[PDB]
């Protein structure tokens, strides 16, 4: 009698759940959806197919070897589909585990399937909800950074590039978006900057909260980095599919010709 | 230097700079351990590294780091230290911290409280050296306390006066005032000035020698009573009271003389009961008449000198002494073997004042010690910092040879191979001192910097033939490096094609006068053509070392490239001196006829700080007008204050600097129309 | 001028405090032949200093951080003046060295309302994509993201060294503390030990980011060598008719 295959189940219902009911309702009652709903709304029905979903941080540092901080996934959900019947490759991060701060684990997520991508020549979306990098590892964080940084300007101009901001990303997260081909926000809970608010205070001594200092309204009016900006999130993922219906697979293909008329 | 003799094991030395870096080295090689105190300024000095463990003693000002007597305990408490060397300055003379080590445990290295106590003040001296039958200066005994006694004394001691504050000193609070009004004046101001820096108040009256020499007698004694004369020094070059340029033996002096001044010295000093090393020193006139005038109870800053002609190192005989050992020598033992010339480096502009202090860090540094009878005593390293709170003495060079000549051939050639950059330093007035024709023959006095330059020091007055082999070497150096320009490596597809320029016509501009150069390469051998007169120069070339060692017309020359820039500004240092040279193409000459000159908004109105330091006392407020030859405000650093002069007149629309503030160099602080 | 020359002015050029500022261009002049040096942009962005020297006879572009204005933070215009330098040097296959010492970005309303994500993209852009050989020296500081904006290893970086007045972290202790030691509510102990496990060059050097920890004083010939061995280095990048760059 082996517990492999209970196992098996305990772990599916742990991810599938993220970080707990808690943390679903929260994200809930403030207007937002988690990632796997997401995926499904994004692509098409059935067509889905999920890589490393048993991956799991090593660190060992500051207590996280116990199980209470101890989560599959790593909080990101990354995988392969098909929109209108064409391929496509996906990430997202899960709010709900370390608020989608990266470690090495999900930066080694999100590079196999950057690779994967570049090798078959298929696009990439992202969605893009996190906090920036977790204190705790150290220096493996700003690794993982510079990793995606490098993927991404190493696949600039070869395959299409797109990102959706729908929830707080602060600190180095922010710069992934801005090396992209498209950005686009959600409003009302889309967020971007560098630092918080607390350091304003700190060091420059004047009056300004985070909607003004990093809102959708500021990065679509007067800042110049977000393209579009969308009402709620199912409009945002559906215009985002609609969009994502205009461009090519890659650099080396001619522009899509639909039936007219 | 026999290790077998039983020592101190750790000493602790209680100073800062080139002396504990010659303590400590004198120690390390007689077998001591060291300890080295430091600032937080101080973390990353020359004898920090060189010594064996560290303890700092609090922060960067002098009276809180080196005049802190609380500290120093707790160190030598802590390092369980046996012996302590003061070195010169700080608590070197200070009968409270002799006290203090006396009383623990401690011994400390030099005289006893009572010889410091009475070689203290001007007065006790005084009579102490009249008592043990030494000659003295004609004067007053007793402090003055009003005018009209002054005056009265002025009658009989003759119409030239010096009055003097006693006590503190150090090269400060003294006026040779002799007019009764001026007696009477000169009193008031002083006493109000001695009351500012230290406030006894005491003044003497004496007699003011005229045409001076200052004549130095080393002498060391030990705990047996025993003393030894170690000849002479000659220290008459001067400026605002201390001495730059040392000789080791006088010139000035003959068999007879010194053994007379050596035996009154050696008198008064076991009269004081002396046991340690020290220094009497004596004015000279011209008849060869000599007066007592002070005596040293600590280490002399120019000992080195007096080292070579006699073969003794002075510090390891004080630690003997120190120790109990009686001495190992008499005085028919010590002879004089040679000549030497001492030289103080400082990091001060020698064109204001005859130096005024300057700060900065340094980025080259690097010694002549391959030149022969060349010695070095350094506390600084390259990346060494020049601070605003101590003395800004970089180095002393000694040099010794068989007679007077060679000794200042030979510390000409280490002026010229010494290579400092980073701040500002005084080498250009010690090479040209060494050359004067009067210091050559012989015939120099106290005020000798006061009348060969009466309006202050402008640098070195280049003849005719010297110049030429200046605008000779400049357009050598000029041609030599765009020569290097020229060479690439192959490309192999597209190849360089030299330019076969056979003749450089040059225009160099020098001071306000234009020359026309004519150069020609003929491999490493440079023709030159300067107005008529024909030269070659030859050498290796190497623009890349600090140095460059040239031949014109078989003459060797060792010059310096500063800086250099693109527009054909050089700067070279040339026998000591810096000189800005502007070289052009005679075509580009021709075109720059045709430039409008850039019009430069300062004629006078400024009065921008000379130097870097802190500001204490202003006497002037903005709106007030001001007239000629008064101080405007005095600023203090580097043990110096200093206050700037006037000389035209306008009103002060404003003042930007107040009590307690800190002013760097060239900072504007007052403007006036 | 030789390649070995040693440079000691540099072994205490950096303060032990971190509050005091140096100037980077004496690093820059003790390190180049014969200091000599031609520096760009000058008066603008001084924040960053950008320039062309020689290094063994070799024409080397050099980029660095000036502690001196802004305590070495990286805002709009140094962005801009760094990434158009870096991109021509690779353009025309100059090899670039790089002195780091960057405390981050520089906060407030106006760099964000200006687009400060725009021009760190732009300086990040540009150091990625070179493919000409690059040296790195790290001075005092790298903290966050900006050590990643400043070549680091992970950017497919040549050669890296740190001095050991080095220190590399996410941010400095006391953010760290706040963020982490929240509900132990003791921040006496817990600074003093972060500071005594993280405030040095070995977190990164235990992991392999950085090549070796040398002494100042060697700078200059470590970094010729290098030049010698990176010399022949040659790279393959997917094709492509060209990239997106921020602009
Ligand atoms: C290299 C680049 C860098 O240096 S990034 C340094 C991180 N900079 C930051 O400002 C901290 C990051 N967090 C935030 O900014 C805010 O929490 C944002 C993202 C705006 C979310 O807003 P808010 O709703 O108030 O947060 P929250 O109360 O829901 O916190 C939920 C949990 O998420 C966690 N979290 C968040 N970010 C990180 C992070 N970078 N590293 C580790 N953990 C992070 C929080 O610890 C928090 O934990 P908990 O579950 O409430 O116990
Ligand atoms: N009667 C005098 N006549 C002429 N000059 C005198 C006379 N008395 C003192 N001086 C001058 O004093 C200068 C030397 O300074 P001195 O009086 O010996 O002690 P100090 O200035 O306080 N510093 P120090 O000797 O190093 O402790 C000499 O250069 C003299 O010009
Ligand atoms: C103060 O920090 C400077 C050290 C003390 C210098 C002493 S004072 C008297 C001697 N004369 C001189 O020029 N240096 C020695
Ligand atoms: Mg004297």
């Amino acid at each position: 009698a082996t517990s492999v295959n209970e196992r098996i189940e305990n772990k599916r219902r742990t991810a599938l759940l993220g970080g707990g009911q808690r943390r679903i309702d929260a994200q809930h009652k403030r207007g937002k959806l988690t990632a796997r709903e997401r995926i499904s709304l994004l692509l098409d029905p059935g067509s889905f197919v999920e890589s490393d979903m048993f991956v799991e941080h090593r660190c060992a540092d500051f207590g996280m070897a116990a199980d209470k901080n101890k989560f599959p996934g790593d909080s990101v959900v990354t995988g392969r589909g098909r929109i209108n019947g064409r391929l496509v490759y996906v990430f997202s991060q899960d709010f709900t585990v370390f608020g989608g701060s990266l470690s090495g684990a999900h930066a080694q997520k999100i590079c196999k399937i950057m690779d994967q991508a570049i090798t078959v020549g298929a696009p990439v979306i992202g969605l893009n909800d996190s906090g920036g990098a977790r204190i705790q590892e150290g220096v493996e964080s700003l690794a993982g950074y510079a990793d995606i940084f490098l993927r991404n300007v190493t696949a600039s101009g070869v395959i299409p590039q797109i990102s959706l901001i729908m929830g707080p990303c602060a600190g180095g997260a922010v710069y992934s978006p801005a090396l992209t081909d498209f950005t686009f926000m959600v409003k009302d809970t889309s967020y971007l900057f560098i630092t918080g608010p607390d350091v304003v205070k700190s060091v420059t001594n004047e009056d300004v909260t985070q909607e003004e200092l990093g809102g959708a309204k500021t990065h679509t009016t007067m800042s110049g980095v977000a393209h579009r900006a969308f009402e709620n999130d199912v409009d945002a993922l559906c215009n985002l599919r609609d969009f994502f219906n205009y461009l090519p697979l890659s650099s080396q293909d001619p522009a899509p010709v639909r039936e007219c008329h | 230097y026999d290790p077998n003799e039983k020592t101190f094991d750790k000493i602790l030395v209680a100073n800062r700079g080139e002396i504990a870096c010659r303590v400590i080295r004198t120690c390390k090689k007689m077998g001591i351990k060291t300890v080295a105190i430091h600032s937080d300024v101080d973390a990353s000095s020359v004898h920090v590294k060189m010594a064996d463990e560290a303890v700092c003693v609090g922060p960067a000002p002098t009276s809180k780091s080196y005049l802190n007597m609380d500290a120093i305990m707790e160190a030598i408490k802590k390092t369980r230290a046996q012996a302590v060397h003061p070195g010169y300055g700080f608590l070197s003379e200070n009968k409270e911290f002799a006290r203090c080590l006396a009383a623990e445990d401690v011994v400390f290295i030099g005289p006893d409280t009572h010889a410091i106590q009475a070689m203290g003040d001007k007065i006790e001296s005084k009579l102490l050296a009249k008592k043990a039958e030494v000659n003295t200066i004609p004067g007053f005994d007793g402090v003055v306390k009003d005018a009209e006694e002054a005056v009265r004394i002025a009658r009989e001691i003759g119409y030239p006066v010096m009055i003097k504050a006693s006590a503190g000193g150090g090269g400060k609070g003294m006026r040779i005032a002799w007019d009764d009004e001026e007696t009477r004046d000169g009193f008031r101001l002083s006493s109000q000035e001695a009351a500012s820096s230290f406030g006894d108040d005491r003044l003497l009256i004496e007699k003011f020698i005229d045409n001076p020499r200052h004549i130095e007698i080393q002498v060391l004694g030990d705990k047996h009573g025993n003393a030894l004369w170690l000849n002479e020094r000659e220290c008459s070059i001067q400026r605002r009271n201390q001495k730059v340029v040392e000789e080791a033996p006088s010139i000035f002096l003959d068999a007879e003389t010194r053994r007379a001044m050596g035996e009154q010295a050696v008198a008064l000093a076991r009269a004081v009961k002396y046991s340690s090393a020290g220094t009497v020193e004596f004015l000279v006139d011209s008849k060869k008449n000599f007066y007592f005038l002070e005596m040293n109870t600590r280490l002399q800053v120019e000992h080195p000198v007096t080292e070579c002609i006699t073969g003794l190192d002075l510090v390891q005989e004080m630690i003997r002494v120190a120790k109990g050992y009686p001495l190992r020598h008499k005085q028919a033992d010590i002879r004089i073997n040679g000549w030497a010339v001492e030289c103080r480096v400082y990091a001060e502009d020698p064109y204001k004042s005859f130096g005024l202090p300057s700060i900065g860090r340094l980025s080259q540094y690097q010694e002549p010690l391959h030149l022969p009878g060349v010695r070095v005593d350094s506390g600084i390293q390259p990346g060494s910092d020049i601070s605003i709170y101590y003395d800004p003495m970089i180095s002393k060079l000694i040099t010794y040879g068989s007679d007077r000549t060679e000794a200042l051939k030979r510390m000409a050639d280490a002026l010229d191979n010494y290579v400092i950059r980073g701040v500002t330093h005084n080498i250009a007035l010690l090479r040209e001192v060494i050359i004067n024709s009067r210091f050559v023959k012989g015939d120099i006095s106290t005020k000798f910097l006061s009348d060969v330059y009466p309006d202050g020091f402008k640098g070195h007055m280049l003849t005719k033939s010297e110049k030429n082999q200046l605008l000779a070497i400049a357009s050598s150096l000029f041609v030599a490096f765009q020569l290097r320009a020229q060479h690439f490596q192959e490309n192999s597809r597209m190849p360089v094609i030299k330019p076969d320029i056979a003749n450089w016509e040059l225009s160099v501009k020098l001071h306000d006068k234009v020359h026309t150069v004519v150069a020609s390469n003929n491999g490493s051998v440079f023709s030159v053509e300067v107005d008529g007169s024909k030269l070659n120069v030859t050498s290796t070339w190497n623009l890349a070392s600090p140095l460059l060692s040239v031949s014109v017309d078989g003459t060797q020359r060792t010059v310096q490239c500063l800086s250099r820039e693109a527009g054909g500004n050089m700067s070279i240092q040339f026998l000591g001196t810096v000189y800005k040279v502007n070289i052009l193409t005679r075509l580009a000459a021709e075109l720059n006829k045709f430039m409008l000159e850039k019009v430069t908004e300062d004629t006078s109105s400024v009065l921008r700080s000379p130097m870097p330091g802190v500001v204490v006392a202003v006497s002037v407020k903005p709106g007030d007008a001001v007239a000629e030859g008064q101080e405007i405000c005095v600023i203090e650093a580097m043990k110096m204050q200093n206050s700037m002069t006037a000389g035209k007149t306008g009103t002060v629309k404003s003042v930007h600097c107040q009590a307690g503030d800190t002013v760097g160099e060239g900072d504007l602080l007052v403007e006036l129309e | 001028d030789p390649s070995d020359r040693l440079v000691p002015e540099l072994d205490t050029i950096v303060p032990l405090e971190s509050t005091k500022a140096y100037n980077m261009v004496d690093i820059i002049h003790s390190v180049v032949d014969e200091r000599e040096f031609f520096e760009i942009m000058p008066n603008y962005a001084k924040n960053i200093i950008v320039g062309f020297a020689r290094m063994n006879g070799r024409t080397v572009g050099i980029v660095g951080n000036q502690p001196k204005v802004a305590s070495g933070c990286l805002d709009i215009n140094s962005s801009v003046k760094g990434a158009r330098f870096v991109r021509f040097c690779d353009a025309f296959n100059i090899p670039l060295i790089t002195f780091v010492d960057v405390p981050g970005f520089l906060p407030g309303t106006a760099q964000e309302y200006g687009g400060i994500i725009r021009h760190g993209a732009k300086l990040l852009y540009a150091f990625a994509e070179a493919t000409v050989p690059k040296v790195t020296v790290i001075t005092r500081k790298a903290y966050g993201g900006a050590y990643d904006v400043m070549s680091s290893k992970h950017l497919c970086g040549d050669t890296n060294y740190a001095w050991p007045t080095a220190e590399i972290a996410v941010m400095g202790a006391k953010g760290a503390v706040e963020i982490i030691f929240k509900g132990h509510e003791n921040v006496e102990a817990a600074q003093a030990e972060y500071i005594e496990k993280f405030a040095n060059p070995f977190p990164a050097a235990v992991r392999g980011f950085v090549d070796d920890i040398i002494q100042p004083s060697s700078t200059r010939a470590r970094i010729c060598c290098d030049l010698d061995v990176l010399a022949s280095k040659k790279v393959q990048r997917p094709w492509r008719k060209h990239a997106n760059i921020p602009l």
